[PDB]
């Protein structure tokens, strides 16, 4: 199970940017619901298959 | 139920153009005047002038 968000490394807090983490910080919770209401979703591809 | 709550003093942007109001910001000492409020329903859009 794979947990995602989205961040910005000029406005993230110290522990996303050494991938420590395990929730989001304000910033981006603010810009994950921000970018989420302009209608963007992540997926994941695999590549060989 | 209480949507927003509009400061009372304007922030500083010294060279920013966008400012996401997020709860740590800095603010100037001129006195913020809200007056009026616009809504656009095409795009779900939101404006506060003053």
């Amino acid at each position: 199970i794979v947990t995602i968000w989205v961040y910005d490394p000029e406005s993230a807090s110290t522990e996303e940017l050494i991938w420590t983490a395990k929730k989001p910080s304000l910033s981006s919770r603010v810009l994950t619901k921000q970018m989420n209401t302009l209608g963007q979703r992540p997926f994941i591809f695999t590549v060989e298959k | 139920n209480i949507l927003y709550k509009i400061p009372e003093f304007i922030p500083e942007a010294k060279e920013l153009d966008f400012l996401v109001l997020l709860d740590t910001v800095t603010y100037t000492n001129t006195p913020m005047t809200p007056k009026g409020l616009f809504f656009n329903t095409l795009n779900n859009m939101l404006y506060i002038w003053g």
